[PDB]
């Protein structure tokens, strides 16, 4: 018995995976270059994702590299109000 | 020793700032009051080792073009004397010293002594880290390495330390003569958008609390102070403003020079009278 529903978004970014080691790049050299890892989401090279940092240019070589699949991270929080009778 | 504060400011802000800027989670800690979008647009302009952006620093009336997308702008200000001693009298000192110098050095086994080496000669040691010799160690400094018994001590013989040292200039003695100046130095960021330069003041403040821990300025520099002027349009001639928000920065440093001294007893000629 949802009353009302709500959705809020906290954080949008995209964060990085290497196809094949499954890590998550968390920093690069002068070249663009990765240069360690870490396996945490919650530490990661974030990207900011949000209406207005579309189009970015600080990673246009990282995002060419075929070893590394884009994720877009996003955070929620919804509240749901319920009406249980009596 | 003659104070030049601003070239002081200068060479622990540019290291120091460059790598506060290279890391982005230093820059979080910093920026942790601070809004979304201001934080993550100065993140990605000025932030990172790959950053394409970046920040200057220098002194005033330069006969070139200054970058005003982000710069650190010194001048010299006032200054004012405060205390004095007797006869202006600040030390005494029987060997001449220069700077105090940080070394680290990997201890050495020399056949009766450990041992660490230095790059240069030792006027006087101040400490060696996590060490409090004691007799049996027989702590002696000869030049430019400082020894400590062999036997008792042989577990310790590859001993990572480091050293805080003063260097050696001569062997001559003299007196310090001088004072103590209170002195004003102003440090102003300079853009065109207000929001870097009000994240760049926070990044200054950062940088001044952390040089709190350096050496000269806890030997030569005491007695920090801070203040800020209100954020202002330095500039309204051109196309677009310019905006920068002054800060006042006060040091105390005892301005002194070193008297040496030709007198060295060495012969006494006590004789005795008749009448």
């Amino acid at each position: 018995s949802i009353e009302k529903k709500e959705e809020v978004i906290a954080h949008n970014e995209v964060v990085f995976r290497s196809l094949t080691q499954g890590l998550y790049v968390k920093e690069v050299d002068i070249y663009s270059d990765v240069v360690s890892y870490t396996k945490d989401v919650d530490e990661a090279l974030a990207m900011p994702n949000t209406i207005n940092f579309k189009n970015s240019r600080k990673y246009k070589k990282l995002i060419m590299n075929l070893d590394l699949e884009p994720l877009n991270k996003i955070q929620k929080v919804i509240y749901e109000t319920h009406l249980e009778g009596l | 020793a003659i104070t030049s504060v601003d070239s002081y400011l200068l060479s622990e802000i540019k290291p120091r700032l460059n790598t506060v800027l290279e890391n982005c989670y230093i820059i979080d800690e910093v920026l942790k009051d601070f809004d979304y979008q201001t934080r993550e647009s100065f993140k990605e302009a000025f932030c990172g080792k790959n950053a394409q952006h970046e920040v200057t620093v220098g002194f005033n009336f330069p006969k070139f073009k200054n970058n005003y997308e982000a710069h650190y702008l010194i001048q010299l200000g006032q200054g004012q004397e405060t205390k004095n001693s007797l006869g202006s009298i600040q030390s005494s000192y029987f060997e001449a010293t220069g700077d105090t110098l940080v070394e680290s050095s990997t201890a050495i086994r020399e056949d009766d002594k450990l041992v660490f080496t230095v790059s240069k000669p030792i006027g006087e040691l101040i400490k060696v880290e996590d060490i409090e010799f004691a007799k049996y160690d027989n702590l002696q400094v000869e030049g430019n390495k400082v020894s400590f018994k062999y036997q008792t001590n042989e577990d310790y013989e590859n001993y990572n330390a480091n050293i805080i040292f003063t260097e050696k200039k001569n062997d001559s003695k003299g007196l310090v003569k001088g004072f103590t100046v209170e002195e004003q130095v102003t440090v102003v960021g300079l853009s065109f958008n207000v929001d870097v330069a009000r994240c760049l003041d926070a990044v200054l403040k950062m940088i001044l609390i952390s040089m709190r821990d350096s050496i000269e300025e806890q030997q030569t520099f005491q007695l920090q102070n801070l203040s800020f002027g209100d954020i202002a349009p330095i500039i309204e001639d051109g196309d677009s403003m310019i905006f920068g928000r002054p800060t006042i920065i006060k040091y105390t440093s005892s301005l002194d020079l070193d008297y040496t001294i030709t007198q060295d007893i060495n012969k006494l000629t006590f004789k005795e009278r008749k009448d």
